[PDB]
């Protein structure tokens, strides 16, 4: 019974290391293509490959950290190893969730129309805004690494991944719970605006986005809710690494399916992909 | 364009006092502000200066950490607050306007002058001779000499002329290496290569005489030289 | 029946002219400079780029000290840039944004703009105070400016689309001289190096040679089939190029009358935007709307290179009075300098 | 670097950010380009809004708007119609009153097929492949007086229609629309204006809204 | 008009009474114009960089 849900999320976490690896790959590549070959550069596409960058960096370092794990357990059973890992992969994994978070609020504060004040101030500083979000919220990064080390010399002083995997998880609940707030005014607006061209302007959007969007943050937070919700109350670690690759891989395809840029290169990739063949 | 300044007076030594400077008659926010100071027997002396904008502030080694410049924008006013003064400190200030772009006239125009009295690697700009007894409608040829080689590598020799009347504030004549200034008349006339350079006129009035002064703008602070007189 | 006899007397003076200037056509330029020296090819780079402007750049106009040169945004900007060390002098706001033509007097003491407002404003930029302020309006075109060229510091030809040229004078603020024979709008305009007579493209697919003095026309040259848009003497100032939205540069000879050497390929078939030639007139720089300037050998009608570089269409383009660099302008708001 | 070009390095960067505030208020603002015909009447909009061509500056709800007029350019506007490139919306005014008249200059066309060629000639340009257009159908007072006596097949022989006044209203706006060829990268927004209404500045005001939130989703790439 | 034809008929007179010159010698002319220069002309010959005002 062990063996076989081992052999199936050992699959899975290939599947998936697979899946981030070509799509962060594609995003980054893409923006580097365009990049060189002089063509104009965006802020949401410096901001998307900066996500890629670090969705690479993850994936890797999870699917590295799996790699020494099978190979050589008796290096992975060491202590040092284990903080090196642990904290490696906080300050990788806390950036990439805040870049992720920072395109959100970049979406929210360019596209959005509210009539307040502090709505408009933050809304004719975008970059600013993003830029002292990612300056600001390394407070979290700071008093982050203080308990996961807490907890590390906790455990080694009494391996306490029962409540390393809740620190973590809490950890990436608010920058999560901060964009899913930001994506929902985003809808009120739009809804808004739309009942507002029914009744006065009668005469007169990306729908394929919002429904991706949807049905990635239903999923995602579901099985994140189901993951918190096991922990709280042996194949630990290869399911806690499956679950630490699913958003930097599959958010990528989300990403890429809702960028006209990345739609039309994955489009053209296709086409001579077919036509070489 | 006038810049009117007002302040000083009769301070006793390790006062304070405030001068300050209004302008009326030209853009005060894209023009650079100096202060130059002069002895009642002796010659000019930078003292300060405060860029366009307010990001570039320079003082004397004299008036280091002592002497604070500033400018009001709105109100078009140029401040200078003097603190801890000495008896070296007893001297006519002049305010002084200069834009710096390809092409510009710095030190163009100059203020009226605050008497301020007080009760009881650097390159050494030279003019040897002092007090040249000069008749009218000839040519007179005022040298100054440098320490250090003004020509910079851009092609540019700054080196600046000045002309003070009896009584009156001093006026540009040249601003770079032959160049003459507006409202200068064509016999004033500047050469030289390097550390050497003269200043021709080609015939003289009675009103051009008076103490004509030597100034580089090669590097800060900005040395004058001891000026030479010209007497009827 | 007169006006018959009119248009009679009209078609036998065209066939006349066009006789004479058959008879006077033995040889060819491309024929008698088939055997000189070909130049290989001009490899020019970008040394300083331009940056400031926010929209697209409609005009450039270099001075004569060949380090000065003023540009026109529709930001309703007017930069004076200094080319050798990339920084600006000036930045004068334009009190109509829409400018399309920009230009330098000989002196550098004044600046001039116009465009939709059909307004030429003289800039006076050597003032007792620090700011650029308007010396002058002069307003009397019913139709837009499209190229203006300073002869001194009181003389100024304007081109205009409401197919006149007008002569002006500044202290006045009136015009003293119309030019008064296109029948469609005036695009560009070109001075020739004595000051005495100058040359405008219009869309008519006509160029004609004024004189500034007498005020008429005393040559007209037609062999383009679209819309002329630059024009710009050769440096002797006996023959001038025209760029038209035909994708053909042609050299027309003041002296023959009539057209010498077509500057086409194949692979263009887009029209050109600025003309300028070398200091030599060895070289014809054109720049054209598909994003370049290619550089034409002006007496074998081979192209010699391409300026790429630019990522909107090359609007326009000069050369300093020395040889020694060539400015292009573009819709993507940027300047280069190429040597 | 000298002093001197140490100061005038300072005086490029002051002009910079001189420049970069301005741009940045400027883009901040709602350009628009007024166009019509000569008797279509626009001096009616811009003064219920409010040679060469005309500017007009007017603040609606923490908007700034710049209206701009080219009717009185009588010159070739394939020459200068690529300045308008980067603007927010076109307003295209369009009388429906004068389907019964005819053009003071000749005969050969309708007004209301002047109109028409004028707005196909604009809408199917080069320059406007993602430039929304602001259609106002003015004089509908008249229109609703004219249609009892004078027939909508006069103008539209094809008609075969109730002759009331809003079935040949929205055949008028129906033929107005179709001829836009695109139809997938901009929007044509219709308002029935008269003279004795203030309602088109909310008009504009809603129209250039649902632009604004157009122009930004593609700045983010959601299009 | 009767004016605007005779003023079109002037003009063409214009261009009837002009000494137009053989394209050869206007050929020949371009031509060493274009060599007298050549020397002179930065852009044809490259100048080296100690002589470049843009480095
Ligand atoms: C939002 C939620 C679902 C994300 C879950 C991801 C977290 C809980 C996962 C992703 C990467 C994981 C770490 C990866 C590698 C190791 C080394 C090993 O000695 C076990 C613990 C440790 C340190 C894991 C703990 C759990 C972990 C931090
Ligand atoms: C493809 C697409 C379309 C749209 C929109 F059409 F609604 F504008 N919005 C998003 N994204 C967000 C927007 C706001 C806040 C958070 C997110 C977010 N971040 N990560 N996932 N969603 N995406």
């Amino acid at each position: 019974m062990g063996g076989v849900i081992k052999s199936i999320f050992t699959f899975v976490l290939i599947v998936e290391f697979i899946i981030g690896n070509l799509g962060n790959s594609f995003i980054a590549l893409v923006n580097c293509i365009d990049w060189v070959k002089g063509r104009k550069i965006s802020s949401v596409d410096r901001i998307l490959t900066a996500l890629a960058i670090s969705r690479i960096s993850l994936v890797w370092l999870i699917f590295g950290s799996w790699c020494v794990s099978v190979f050589f357990p008796a290096l992975f059973a060491t202590e040092k190893m284990f903080r090196m890992l642990t904290n490696i992969w906080t300050v990788i994994n806390h950036f990439s969730v805040w870049l992720a978070t920072g395109l959100g609020t970049f979406y929210f504060l360019k596209i959005a129309n509210f009539s307040n004040s502090i709505f408009l101030y933050l809304k004719w500083r975008v970059k600013k805004v993003v830029l002292v979000l990612l300056l600001v919220t390394s407070v979290f990064l700071f008093l982050n690494i203080a308990l996961i080390n807490i907890h590390i010399n906790a455990s080694i002083n009494g391996r306490f991944s029962s409540l390393i995997v809740l620190t973590s998880t809490v950890f990436i609940f608010i920058p999560f719970t901060l964009s899913l707030a930001m994506f929902l005014l985003l809808i009120f607006s739009m809804w808004k605006h739309r009942k507002k061209m029914q009744h006065t302007v009668k005469i007169s959007r990306a729908h394929r986005g919002v429904k991706s969007v949807i049905t990635f943050f239903l999923l995602y937070a579901i099985f994140s809710l189901s993951f918190f919700i096991s922990v709280w109350t042996e194949n630990l670690i290869i399911l806690s690494q499956v679950m630490g690759m699913a958003y930097p891989s599959c958010h990528s395809c989300v990403l890429i399916l809702g960028n006209k840029k990345l739609r039309q290169a994955s489009l053209s990739v296709l086409l001579w992909l077919r036509y070489m063949f | 364009v006038q810049l009117v300044e007002s302040g000083g007076g009769l301070v006793q030594p390790g006062g304070s006092r405030k001068l300050s400077c209004s302008a009326s008659g030209f853009a005060f926010s894209s023009f650079g502000m100096h202060w130059v100071r002069q002895a009642p027997e002796k010659g000019l002396e930078w003292v300060a200066y405060i860029s366009s904008g307010s990001g570039t502030i320079y003082y004397a080694d004299t008036v280091k950490g002592r002497f604070t410049i500033s400018r009001d924008d709105p109100k078009n006013t140029l401040f200078l607050q003097m603190t801890s003064l000495r008896s070296e400190d007893t001297a006519m200030y002049y305010c002084v306007r200069s834009i710096y772009y390809y092409g510009s006239s710095p030190f163009d125009f100059w203020g009226q002058g605050t008497t301020l009295t007080v009760s009881s690697s650097d390159i050494v700009m030279t003019q040897a001779t002092s007090s040249v007894p000069v008749t009218p409608g000839e040519s007179v040829s005022i040298s100054c000499r440098s320490s250090k080689s003004l020509l910079h590598s851009n092609g540019n020799t700054y080196l600046y002329w000045f002309l003070q009347r009896p009584g009156q504030s001093p006026q540009l004549l040249i601003y770079r290496m032959s160049n003459l200034a507006s409202g200068v008349p064509d016999r004033f006339s500047g050469s030289g290569s390097g550390t050497a350079f003269t200043l021709t006129i080609s015939r003289l009035e009675a009103e051009d005489v008076g103490v004509y002064y030597c100034m580089q703008h090669l590097e800060y602070p900005l040395t004058f030289g001891a000026g030479t007189k010209l007497e009827l | 029946s007169e006006l018959d006899q009119l248009r009679q007397e009209a078609e036998q003076l065209k066939n006349q002219i066009r006789d004479a200037r058959k008879a006077c056509a033995d040889a060819t330029l491309s024929q008698i400079t088939n055997n000189i020296d070909p130049v290989g090819r001009i490899q020019m780079r970008t040394r300083r780029t331009l940056r400031g402007h926010l929209a697209k750049i409609y005009a450039m106009h270099w001075g004569t000290d060949s380090r000065l040169l003023v540009s026109a945004s529709q930001d309703g900007k007017l930069i004076i840039w200094d080319s050798y060390t990339t920084n600006k002098v000036h930045a004068i706001p334009l009190r109509s944004s829409w400018v399309m033509t920009c230009a330098y007097a000989p002196s550098g003491n004044y600046v001039a703009c116009g465009g939709l407002d059909n307004i030429c404003s003289i800039y006076n930029l050597k003032t007792r105070e620090g700011n650029v302020r308007v010396s002058r309006e002069l307003a009397g075109h019913t139709g837009y400016l499209s190229c203006c060229r300073f002869l001194d510091d009181n003389q100024i030809v304007t081109s205009s689309g409401d197919t006149t040229c007008a002569l002006w004078d500044i202290e006045t603020g009136q015009q003293t001289t119309t030019f008064t024979g296109h029948t469609g709008d005036v695009m560009s305009l070109s001075l020739a190096p004595d000051t005495r007579l100058f040359v405008s493209g219009a869309c008519d697919a006509s160029a004609k040679l004024w004189d500034v003095r007498e005020g008429m026309c005393r040559q007209t040259f037609t062999g383009h089939e679209s819309d002329i848009n630059a024009i710009c003497f050769f440096p002797n100032g006996n023959a001038f190029a025209t760029g038209s939205d035909d994708a053909t540069c042609r050299l027309f000879d003041l002296r023959a009358d009539q057209e010498l050497m077509t500057y086409s390929h194949d692979n263009i078939i887009c029209g050109i935007t600025s003309v300028s030639f070398s200091k030599s007139g060895r070289l014809l720089l054109a720049g054209y709307d598909d994003f370049n300037c290619n550089v034409w050998d002006a007496l074998k009608a081979d192209r010699a290179g391409v300026l790429a570089g630019h990522d909107n269409r090359v609007s326009c383009l000069g050369v300093t009075d020395d040889g020694m660099a060539v400015a292009t302008g573009s819709w993507d708001s940027f300047l280069k300098i190429w040597n | 670097l000298s002093a001197e070009d140490k100061a005038a390095v300072e005086r490029s960067k002051m002009i910079d950010r001189n420049l970069r505030e301005d741009g940045e208020k400027a883009a901040r603002e709602v350009k628009l380009l007024l166009l019509g015909a000569g008797e279509s009447g626009k001096n009616t909009i811009v003064k219920q809004m409010k040679t060469g061509i005309v500017e007009t500056h007017f603040t609606f709800k923490d908007l700034h708007f710049k209206m701009f007029d080219v009717g009185a350019q009588r010159s070739e506007r394939k020459k200068w119609i690529h300045c308008f490139e980067g603007v927010t919306a076109i307003i295209f005014c369009v009388a429906l009153s004068d389907y019964d008249l005819v053009l003071a200059e000749d005969e050969e066309m309708n007004r209301m097929h002047a109109s028409m060629k004028l707005f196909d000639s604009i809408c199917n340009n080069k320059w406007f492949t993602d430039t929304s257009i602001i259609l106002f159908l003015n004089k509908k007072d008249l229109f609703e007086e004219k249609i009892k006596k004078s027939p909508l097949t006069i103008c539209y022989p094809e008609y075969a229609g109730s002759n009331t006044y809003e079935e040949a209203a929205a055949y008028i706006q129906c033929q107005f629309e179709d001829l836009n060829k695109r139809k997938d990268t901009k929007e044509i927004y219709t308002h029935f204006t008269c003279s004795t209404d203030t309602k088109n500045v909310q008009f504009v005001f809603d129209a250039v809204t649902d632009v604004i939130i157009k122009n930004n989703l593609k700045d983010c790439g959601l299009f | 008009s009767i004016a605007q034809a005779r003023k079109l008929v002037e003009q063409l007179k214009m261009e009837a009474n002009i000494d137009r010159i053989k394209v050869s010698k206007a050929a020949a002319d371009l031509m060493a114009y274009c060599e007298a220069h050549a020397k002179e002309d930065p852009l044809l010959t490259p100048v080296p960089a100690s002589e470049n005002p843009f480095r």
